[PDB]
Parts: structure tokens; C-alpha cells; sequence
């Protein structure tokens, strides 16, 4: 499993 | 009809940790790589890692 990717965008 | 290949451990309360072999109904996946899931043994929402789901 690859590592937790940055949920779609950051914050705004 | 989506199932996560991995356990994913939810670090807020938006979103909802699954585990390997769990089944999750995707909701909204047009975001980005992160994707509304919803968990159909209890009945909860929680988004969901794409990298660690995938389509069945």
C-alpha cells in the first residue's frame, strides 16, 4: 500500500 | 460497488477507516484522490483513500 495521499485538495 | 485493497485508518471524523477486503459504496470520486465512501455493514459516510480502494 502506498503512503496516505494529500485528501484532493489542500484545505482551499 | 468499490473494496479497499488496504486498512485505511481515518485520522478525522470525515472520513471513514476501512479494512482489507471490506466493501464500500463509492459516492463522490470527481475531487480528487480522495473519494466519499459509504460503509454498508453499519450504515456511515466517511471519505476514503483511492490509493489504497480499488474499482471491483
Amino acid at each position: 500500500a502506498p503512503p496516505l495521499p494529500p485528501r484532493n485538495r489542500p484545505r482551499l | 460497488t468499490f473494496v479497499a485493497l488496504y486498512d485505511y485508518e481515518s485520522r478525522t471524523e470525515t472520513d471513514l477507516s476501512f479494512k482489507k477486503g471490506e466493501r464500500l459504496q463509492i459516492v463522490n470520486n470527481t475531487e480528487g484522490d480522495w473519494w466519499l465512501a459509504h460503509s454498508l455493514t453499519t450504515g456511515q459516510t466517511g471519505y476514503i483513500p483511492s490509493n489504497y480502494v480499488a474499482p471491483s
